[PDB]
C-alpha cells in the first residue's frame, strides 16, 4: 500500500502542461515567411565573382 | 498528497498521535517570545 | 448471463465534469474579495459585480 | 463522530447491503481494496461515520453480514467489492430456516444468536459515540422476519436509548413468492412496532412500476431494484456525512416525522430519474424537482397517497441551492393539496439542504414521508392472514416448535388496534 | 477603553456571526490572517495579541462539529483563538428539553469557563452581544440557560439578543413553535433588549429592492451585519452626536417588560451601473419608515409608536435630520402614544457605511437605520398563541419532551406568561 | 485577382462539381456553348474568378477533373453544360480503385498522379495571383478518398502559403452502402487533418433529411442532393466575386473560425428552403433567415449541434438588406442561447454583406459553423473500425499493396486524439 | 399590435374555425385569394391582429388546426375559403381518438403534441405583443376534449401572464349522440378550472331553440349553428380593432366580470336575431335591443338564468348609437329586475361602444353574462357521471391504458366541490 500510494502521489502532480503548438501547415507556412523575409536581405548582399 | 496523516491540510487529516499536536497556523520561525512586553519607561 | 447484481440503472447522467462541484457556498460566497481596483468609476464597478456574480453562480 | 453501524440479514438484507457499500464507496472514492482515491478533501472528512482505520491506510466497513445460508456469503463474497468486509463479521449457520418465522426465532437462533450479538457489542464498544443502528431486510420469509427482529429486539433492550431504524420489503400480494406470507409479516410487524424507533417500508411492485414507466427499461433485474433502494437510503445521511445549509440528522428527523410513538411507518422516493436514452438539454430546477416528488406514482409502495391524509413530510435537497424558494414550493405544494394535509398541524412539511450533490448530477432530492395511506396495505395483509388462520393450515408446523395460536391471537389484534388507532388520526378534526 | 463581547450558539447564530466578523475586518482593515498590512478603533471588538495579529472578543457554541469545523477549515480560520470555538457531540435535534435539561449542563460549565476569561481582559464593558435562532433546540435551549446563568454572575449588564423569530407562514421545522413560546418565557425577563427579525421580511427587501430573485441565506446574514455594524459605530468612530449603548434601553424602553424591538435600514441600493441619485436625507428617510420595508413583518399601521431610535452615518447634518423628523410627524398614517410627546432620539456618525467587494449593495453616502417600539409588535405573538393553541390541543409532539427531563407544567406558564404578555401592550396602548 | 482553382476527384466529387458549375455559369450568365448571355455589368467585372479567357470571347472554367476509370468522364461530358470544360483538364486511369484505400493511395495514385499534378501546377502558374485551392471528393470512395488525399499532400508541400478548402462527403452508419467504408474513411481523416486548412462535412443522410421534411418532395434523387451543396458552395464565396458593404474571402473566415489549427472542421447551412406550395405563404425577412439558420435539422451534417457548444461561428448574408437587422439578429440569437456557446470566447459570430441575391430569391444566406459537437460522428465511424479491426476481417487488401497494420494502429490513435482535443475544449471554464 | 392567435381543435373547432374566419374575412373585405379588396380605410388599420401578411401582399390567418385524423381537414382545405390557412399550419395523426379522452391525453396526445407545440410557439413569438389566445373545441369527443385540454395546461405553463379564452361545446343529455359523454365531460372540466381566464359554454339544444323560434328557419344545418357561435366570437373582440368611445379588450372583460378566482365560467348571447320574413317590420333601437339581449331564451346554454341570480354581465354596443340611452337602458333593466342580481355588488353591468357594425348591419350587441345558473350543466353532468361510475360500466378502455379511477374520482370530486360554491353566492347576503 506503501508503494502505491508513493507511485500516485508522485504520478498525479503532474498535469497543466497544454502549450497550444500544433503546427503541420503552419508550421510550413512559418518558415516559408521567415525564409523569404530574412532572404531578400541577403539576396541583396552577395558580392560579383 | 494529504494521505492520512502525512501532510497539513487540516486536524481531522492530522490525527496525530505519540508526542504532540503538528504545527497548524504558520508560528512564528524558531525562538519568538510570546506575550505583551514589559518594563519600559523612557 | 452476467453474474452477480449487475446493475446498470445508471442514476447519474456522468460524463460531465464539475470541477466545483465541492465548493461549498459558506466557503465560496464569504471570500472571494478578488479583482476590484479602488477605482470611482461606477460603471467599472457594475462590470466587475456582474462577472465576479457570473463567476460564483456559474 | 455520531457514527452509525450496519447489520445486514437474510438474502434480501445482504443483497441491499452489497450495493449500498458499493454505492457508498464509489461515493467517498474507495476501490474494492480499501485505498483511498479520492480527489477532494471533503471526501475524508467524516468517512468514519462508516468505515474505520486499518494499518497501512485501508478502510473497512463496520457492515455484519448475517443468514442461516452460506449460499449467501460465499457469493457477496466472490462478487465485486466483498474483500472489503473482514470474515470475522461473516457469520451464519449451517440448518437454514425455511422461511419459517418460528423455527428462525426459537429454534436455530437461541444458539446462534450470541455470536451476532458479541460481533455487534465489540463494533458498539469500538466506535466512540454511538449514533443508531441501521438494519436491512424482508418480511416475506422467515430468517429474515424472524432473526432480524429478534435481533432488534434484544439490541434495543441493551440501548434503549440510541435511535434505531430499518429498512423493511414488506411481501405484496399481486406478486407472490411464498405463501405463508401473511404469517411471518404479521409476526415481523408485531415484534417490530414497539422496538423499531424508524421503519420504511418498500413495495417491490412499486420498484416494477417505477422502472417500467420513468425508466422505460424492458428488462429489469434485482441489481436494479437495489440500485433504486441504496441510491433512496443513502440520501438519508447526505447531511449527516457532508456539511450543508441546514444539516439535520437522523434524530432530527425523527423529532419532526413521528406526532405518535407508535406510528414510525414511512415510504421513501428520489427525484430525479431519468431516462437512459435522456436527450441532453436544460438542468433540474427545484419546481420540476418537487412536482415529481409529490407525483404519487413516484412513491415506492404500493399504497396510494391520494387515499389518505399526509401527517407530515420530509424533503432531503441535494445540490447547490438557495433557500427561499424550496420553502416557498413547499407552501405552494400544501396550499394546492390541502385537502390530502391534515389541518391540526401547520406547516407539516420540513426541509433540508445538503451542499454535496450526488456524483454525475447537478441536483437531486430525497422524500420521506409519513401518511395515512399504509393502512391499506396493513388492512390487506389482515384480511389475507385471517382467511389463512381460520383454515388452520401450514399451523401445526409453526405450532410444533414451541409456539401456539395465542401468539398469533394477541398479534392480529395488536395489528387491527394499529389500524384502529391510525385511522383515529386520520378522521380526526381540529 | 470600551468593549463588548458577542456570543454566537446554535446554527443559526454561527451563519449570522459569520458575516458580522467579515465585515468588521473590512471596516478595521484586518486581513483575513489578523496580520495589519503595511486609531485604537478596532479595541471595541479586538484584542492586541502583543505583537501583530488581534483576536476578536467572541465565542461560537454549538452541540454539533459540522458548523465549527467549517469555520476551522475555511477562509477564517487563521483568526480565531481555539478555544473560543466551543464544539459539542451530539445536537438537540430541535428538542429544547435536550439543549436545557440533557445535553446542555456539561457544555455550559465550559462556556461560563471561557465568558470569565475575556471580561477579566476587558476594562469597560458596555453589554454582551447573543446572537441565536429561537425556532431550534439547542439554539434555543443554549440561549435560555447561558441569559439565566449570566444573569446572576453579571447582574446589572447590559445584554443584547438578536433572535429570529420564526416566520409567520414559511418554516423549515415542524415542531418550532413549541421551542419559540418556551424560550420566550426565559428570555422575557433576562435579557434587556431584543429585536424581531424574521426571514420574511428579509426575503421581501432583497426581491423588491436588491431585486434578486435568487436569495440565500448569505444575503440575509449580510444585510444583519449590517444593521449591527451600524449599530455600534457610535463607539468606534468620531460622529456629531455620539451614543452609546446604555445610551439605548435607557430610552426605548419605557416600562421594563416592553422591551422588544425591530429593525429597518436604508437605502438598499443593487450594484447597478446607473448614475444612482444623490439620496438626500429627506426621501431615505421616508423609505425607512415604509411599513413594508421593515425587517420584521409587523404592520406598524395596525399599532401606535412608544418610541423611536434612528442611526444616521455619512455627512448628514443635524438640520437636515431635523426637518425631516418634522415632516414625518405631520404624516396621519403615523401616530404616537398620547403620554410620548416627543419620541425620537438621533445619532449622526461621521464614518461612511463600507461595502463589500462581490456583495450586492453599492456605495452610498448616505444611510438611516432604525429601531423603534410599537404597539403593532403585539401581533406577532398572538399568531404564534393560536398556532401553538392548534398543537397542544391534541397532545403531538409532547412526549419527546416529557421523556427528556420536562414535565407536563412548563407549557402551561409559558402560556399564561405570553397571555399576560399580550395583555400589558392592549393595556399600555389603550388612551388615558 | 485572388483567383481560385477547382479539383474534383470520385465518382461523387465529379458529380458535384457537374452540378456546381452549372448554377456559378447561371450565375454570372454563361451559356452551355460558353458565351455570355447576362444583362448587368456587374457579372463580367470579377469573371476571371472561376472562368479563364479564350479566343472568340468565350470561358473556359479552370477545373481539373480526375478518376481512376474514364467512365465517370464519359458521363460528364454528356451532360449539360458539358462543353464549357477543356478536353486537355481530364486525366484518368483505365484500371480503377475497386473500393480500396491501398490501391488509390500506393499502387494507382502514386503512378498516375505525376499527369495530374503537373497540369494542376500549370494552372497555378497561369494566374497573376493564386486564391487558393478548393477540393470536392468523398470519403468513403476508393479514389477519392484515397488518391485525392495524397494529392492534397502534395499539393501542400509546394504551395505552403495558399488556402485549402475540402467539401468533404463521409459516409453515414444510417445509409450505408459499403462495407469497406470504415478503412477508408478514418485512413483519409487522419491524412485530412495533417495539411488542410479548411474542412467542410457533407452526410447524404443529412441532405436526405431535408429533402423529405423542408422542401417535402416525394421521390428525390441525386440531382436534388447536389443541387443543394452547390448552392452552399457557391455561397461561401459570393462577397470575393460581387461588391458589398462588408468584404470576406476564404483567408478573412478562416481567421475567424479556427481558434487552434487542428480544429479546423466545419458544418454548413444554406437558408431559405420551402416548398413549391409554400413559396407563397412565407414573408422573406431576416428574422425569419436568422431562425432557420440555426435551426438544428438544418445542418448538413449527422452531428446534433445542440449537443456540444459553438466555438466559434459565420454568416455570409446575400442580398440587399440594412445593418440593423444583420447586427441586431446575431446579438440576439448570442444572448437566448448563451449556454449553446463557450464562454471564454465573447462575440464569437462574425457576419458579412452582399448585395447581390441570386435568381428567383430577394435574400439567402449561408452558414459555416465551427463546434465541439461534430466530435460524435468522428466517435461513431471509429466504432465501426474497431469493432472490424480486432477481427483483421478485409484486411488481406489492404496488407496487400505494402502497407502494414502500424498504420492502421496509427489512425486510431490520432483519430482519438482529435476527438479527445474537441472534448477538452468544451468543457473548460475560465 | 396586441394581436391575438387562434388554435382549433377536433371536429367542432374545425369546423367552427372554418365558419369564423369566413365572416373577419368578409368583415375586413378579404377575398378567399387573400387579396385585399375592401372598402374603407379603417379595415387596415388594425388587420394585424387577426392576420400575417406575406411577401406578395396577400394576408394569411394565424390559426393552428388540430386533429387526430384527415377526416375533417381535407373537406376544410376544399370547402371555400379553404386556401386561407398555410399548409405548414395543419398537424394530423393517423389512428384518431375514437372518443376516448385518455387516448388523445395520454397515448396518441402525447406523442403528437410536441409538433404542435413548435408550430404555436414559431406563431407567438413571430409576432410583436400577444394579447392572448382563444380555443375553440369540444368536451363530449376524444381529440377534442382530450389533445385540447393537455395543450392549454401546456402553453399555460410557458405563458402564464397572457390571457385565455375558451368556446367550450359541453354536451346536453336532451341531444344524445355519445355513450360515453359524462366520462370526458368532468375530466375535461376539471382540467379547465386551473388554467383558463374565461370560459363560454354553448350548447347545441340552445342553439337548435334559437333557429327554430327566433330565426324560424324550418330546417337548419351547422352551417347555420356555426354561423351564430361565430357571430358572438368576432363582436367579443370588436373594440380590439376598430375605433369607439369606450374601447374594452379581453383584459378589461376579466376584470370587470371575475369576482373570485375559480368563478370564471360565463354564458354568452347575441342580438338582434330576426327571421328573413319580419326584418323590414320592426325597428332597430337601443330599447328593442336591449329587450332581447336579456330575453331568457336568446342565451346560447339551456339553462335558464331566471332560476339564479346574475353576479356580473357585461354588454358590448356596435355602431352609431348615444350613450345616454345606453347607461340609461342598463340603470333601467337592473332596477325593474333587481331580484335577479345580487344585491352585494352595486352597478353590476358594463358597456362598451364601438363605432363599426357587422357588415350589413346598423347595431348590434354582444352579451356575456357570469350567473349562479351555470351549475345546472355541472350538476346534470355529474347525476349522470355518478349513475355510470357506480357500476364501472364503461371502465376497461380508460383503465387499460395507463387511467385510474383515482382521478375519476378527483375530477368529479373537484366538480362537486365547484357546483357548491358556484351557487354559495346565490343565498349569501351583506
Ligand atoms: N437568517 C438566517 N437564519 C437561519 C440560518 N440558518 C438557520 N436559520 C434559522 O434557524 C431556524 C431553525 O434552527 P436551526 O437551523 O435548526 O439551528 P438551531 O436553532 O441552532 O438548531 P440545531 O440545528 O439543532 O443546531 C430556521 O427557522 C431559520 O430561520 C441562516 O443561515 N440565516
Ligand atoms: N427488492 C428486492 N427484493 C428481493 C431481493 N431478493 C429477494 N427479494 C424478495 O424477497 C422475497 C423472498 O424473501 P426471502 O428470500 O424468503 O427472505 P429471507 O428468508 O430472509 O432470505 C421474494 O419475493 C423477492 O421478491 C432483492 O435483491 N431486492
Ligand atoms: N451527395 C452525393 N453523394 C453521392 C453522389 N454520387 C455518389 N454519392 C455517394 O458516394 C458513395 C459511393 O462513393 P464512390 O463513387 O465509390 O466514391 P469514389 O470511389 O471516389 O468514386 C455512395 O454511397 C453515394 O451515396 C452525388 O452525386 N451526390
Ligand atoms: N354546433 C356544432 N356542433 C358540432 C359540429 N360538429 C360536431 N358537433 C358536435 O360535437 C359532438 C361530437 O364531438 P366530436 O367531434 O366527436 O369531438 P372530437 O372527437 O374530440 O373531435 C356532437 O355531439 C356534435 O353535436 C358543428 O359543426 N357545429
Ligand atoms: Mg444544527
Amino acid at each position: 500500500i506503501e508503494q502505491d500510494y508513493m507511485y500516485r502521489s508522485q504520478q498525479d502532480s503532474f498535469k497543466p502542461r497544454l502549450l497550444p503548438k500544433g503546427n503541420k501547415a503552419s508550421d510550413l507556412s512559418y518558415t516559408y515567411t521567415k525564409q523569404k523575409l530574412s532572404q531578400i536581405q541577403q539576396n541583396n548582399n552577395k558580392e560579383l565573382f | 498528497y494529504p494521505w492520512n496523516n502525512r501532510t497539513q491540510n487540516t486536524l481531522l487529516l492530522k490525527d496525530d498521535v505519540g508526542r504532540s499536536k503538528p504545527s497548524a497556523y504558520s508560528l512564528p520561525p524558531v525562538d519568538y517570545t510570546y506575550g505583551r512586553p514589559l518594563e519600559r519607561d523612557e | 448471463p452476467q453474474f452477480s447484481n449487475a446493475s446498470q440503472i445508471e442514476v447519474g447522467d456522468r460524463s460531465e465534469v464539475n470541477h466545483r462541484r465541492f465548493v461549498s457556498q459558506s466557503k465560496n460566497v464569504y471570500g472571494n474579495f478578488g479583482k476590484f481596483d479602488p477605482v470611482s468609476n461606477p460603471g467599472i464597478l457594475a462590470s466587475k459585480t456582474k462577472w465576479h456574480h457570473h463567476l460564483q453562480s456559474k | 463522530m455520531r457514527e452509525i453501524v450496519h447489520i445486514q440479514g437474510g438474502q434480501c438484507g445482504n443483497q441491499i447491503g452489497a450495493k449500498f457499500w458499493e454505492v457508498i464507496s464509489d461515493e467517498h472514492g474507495i476501490d474494492p481494496t480499501g485505498t483511498y482515491h479520492g480527489d477532494s478533501d471533503l471526501q475524508l472528512e467524516r468517512i468514519n461515520v462508516y468505515y474505520n482505520e486499518a494499518t497501512g491506510g485501508r478502510y473497512v466497513p463496520r457492515a455484519i453480514l448475517m443468514d442461516l445460508e452460506p449460499g449467501t456469503m460465499d457469493s457477496v463474497r466472490a462478487g465485486p467489492f466483498g474483500q472489503l468486509f473482514r470474515p470475522d463479521n461473516f457469520v451464519f449457520g449451517q440448518t437454514g430456516a425455511g422461511n419459517n418465522w418460528a423455527k428462525g426465532h426459537y429454534t436455530e437462533g437461541a444458539e446462534l444468536i450470541d455470536s451476532v450479538l458479541d460481533v455487534v457489542r465489540k463494533e458498539a464498544e469500538g466506535c466512540d459515540c454511538l449514533q443508531g443502528f441501521q438494519i436491512t431486510h424482508s418480511l416475506g420469509g422467515g430468517t429474515g422476519s424472524g432473526m432480524g427482529t429478534l435481533l432488534i429486539s434484544k439490541v434495543r433492550e441493551e440501548y434503549p436509548d440510541r435511535i434505531m431504524e430499518t429498512f423493511s420489503v414488506v411481501p405484496s400480494p399481486k406478486v407472490s413468492d411464498t405463501v405463508v406470507e401473511p404469517y411471518n409479516a404479521t409476526l415481523s410487524v408485531h415484534q417490530l412496532v414497539e422496538n423499531a424507533d424508524e421503519c420504511m417500508v418498500i413495495d417491490n411492485e412499486a420498484l416494477y412500476d417505477i422502472c417500467f414507466r420513468t425508466l422505460k427499461l424492458t428488462t429489469p433485474t434485482y441489481g436494479d431494484l437495489n440500485h433504486l433502494v441504496s441510491a433512496a437510503m443513502s440520501g438519508v445521511t447526505c447531511c449527516l456525512r457532508f456539511p450543508g445549509q441546514l444539516n439535520s440528522d437522523l434524530r432530527k428527523l425523527a423529532v419532526n416525522l413521528i406526532p405518535f410513538p407508535r406510528l414510525h411507518f414511512f415510504m421513501i422516493g428520489f427525484a430525479p430519474l431519468t431516462s437512459r436514452g435522456s436527450q441532453q438539454y436544460r438542468a433540474l430546477t427545484v419546481p420540476e424537482l418537487t412536482q415529481q416528488m409529490f407525483d404519487a406514482k413516484n412513491m415506492m409502495c404500493a399504497a396510494d397517497p391520494r387515499h389518505g391524509r399526509y401527517l407530515t413530510a420530509s424533503a432531503l435537497f441535494r445540490g447547490r441551492m438557495s433557500t427561499k424558494e424550496v420553502d416557498e414550493q413547499m407552501l405552494n405544494v400544501q396550499n394546492k393539496n390541502s385537502s390530502y394535509f391534515v389541518e391540526w398541524i401547520p406547516n407539516n412539511i420540513k426541509s433540508s439542504i445538503c451542499d454535496i450533490p450526488p456524483k454525475g448530477l447537478k441536483m437531486a432530492v430525497t422524500f420521506v414521508g409519513n401518511s395515512t395511506a399504509i393502512q391499506e396495505m396493513f388492512k390487506r395483509v389482515a384480511e389475507q392472514f385471517t382467511a389463512m388462520f381460520r383454515r388452520k393450515a401450514f399451523l401445526h408446523w409453526y405450532t410444533g416448535e414451541g409456539m401456539d395460536e395465542m401468539e398469533f391471537t394477541e398479534a392480529e389484534s395488536n395489528m387491527n388496534d394499529l389500524v384502529s388507532e391510525y385511522q383515529q388520526y386520520q378522521d380526526a378534526t381540529a | 477603553m470600551r468593549e463588548v463581547i458577542s456570543i454566537h450558539v446554535g446554527q443559526g447564530g454561527i451563519q449570522v456571526g459569520n458575516a458580522c466578523w467579515e465585515l468588521f475586518c473590512l471596516e478595521h482593515g484586518i486581513q483575513p490572517d489578523g496580520q495589519m498590512p503595511s486609531d485604537d478603533a478596532f479595541n471595541t471588538f479586538f484584542s492586541e495579541t502583543g505583537a501583530g495579529k488581534h483576536v476578536p472578543r467572541a465565542v461560537f457554541l454549538d452541540l454539533e462539529p459540522t458548523v465549527i469545523d467549517e469555520v476551522r477549515t475555511g477562509t477564517y480560520r487563521q483568526l480565531f483563538h481555539p478555544e473560543q470555538l466551543i464544539s459539542g457531540k451530539e445536537d438537540a435535534a430541535n428538542n429544547f428539553a435536550r439543549g436545557h435539561y440533557t445535553i446542555g449542563k456539561e457544555i455550559v460549565d465550559l462556556c461560563l469557563d471561557r465568558i470569565r476569561k475575556l471580561a477579566d481582559n476587558c476594562t469597560g464593558l458596555q453589554g454582551f452581544l447573543v446572537f441565536n435562532s429561537v425556532g431550534g433546540g439547542t439554539g434555543s435551549g443554549l440561549g435560555s440557560l447561558l441569559l439565566e446563568r449570566l444573569s446572576v454572575d453579571y447582574g446589572k449588564k447590559s445584554k443584547l439578543g438578536f433572535t429570529i423569530y420564526p416566520s409567520p407562514q414559511v418554516s423549515t421545522a415542524v415542531v418550532e413553535p413549541y421551542n419559540s413560546i418556551l424560550s420566550t418565557h426565559s428570555l422575557l425577563e433576562h435579557t434587556d433588549v431584543a429585536v424581531m427579525l424574521d426571514n420574511e421580511a428579509i426575503y421581501d427587501i432583497c426581491r423588491r429592492n436588491l431585486d434578486i430573485e435568487r436569495p440565500t441565506y448569505t444575503n440575509l446574514n449580510r444585510l444583519i451585519a449590517q444593521v449591527i455594524s451600524s449599530l455600534t459605530a457610535s463607539l468606534r468612530f468620531d460622529g456629531a452626536l455620539n451614543v452609546d449603548i446604555t445610551e439605548f434601553q435607557t430610552n426605548l424602553v419605557p416600562y421594563p417588560r416592553i422591551h422588544f424591538m425591530l429593525s429597518s435600514y436604508a437605502p438598499i441600493i443593487s450594484a447597478e451601473k446607473a448614475y444612482h441619485e444623490q439620496l438626500s436625507v429627506a426621501e431615505i428617510t421616508n423609505s425607512a419608515f415604509e411599513p413594508a420595508n421593515m425587517m420584521a413583518k409587523c404592520d406598524p399601521r395596525h399599532g401606535k409608536y412608544m418610541a423611536c431610535s434612528m442611526m444616521y452615518r455619512g455627512d448628514v447634518v443635524p438640520k437636515d435630520v431635523n426637518a425631516s423628523i418634522a415632516t414625518i410627524k405631520t404624516k396621519r398614517t403615523i401616530q404616537f402614544v398620547d403620554w410620548c410627546p416627543t419620541g425620537f432620539k438621533v445619532g449622526i456618525n461621521y464614518q461612511p457605511p463600507t461595502v463589500v467587494p462581490g456583495g450586492d449593495l453599492a456605495k452610498v453616502m448616505r444611510a438611516v437605520c432604525m429601531i423603534s417600539n410599537s404597539t403593532a409588535i403585539a401581533e406577532v405573538f398572538s399568531r404564534l398563541d393560536h398556532k401553538f393553541d392548534l398543537m397542544y390541543a391534541k397532545r403531538a409532539f409532547v412526549h419527546w419532551y416529557v421523556g427528556e427531563g420536562m414535565e407536563e407544567g412548563e407549557f402551561s406558564e409559558a402560556r399564561e406568561d405570553l397571555a399576560a404578555l399580550e395583555k400589558d401592550y392592549e393595556e399600555v396602548g389603550i388612551e388615558t
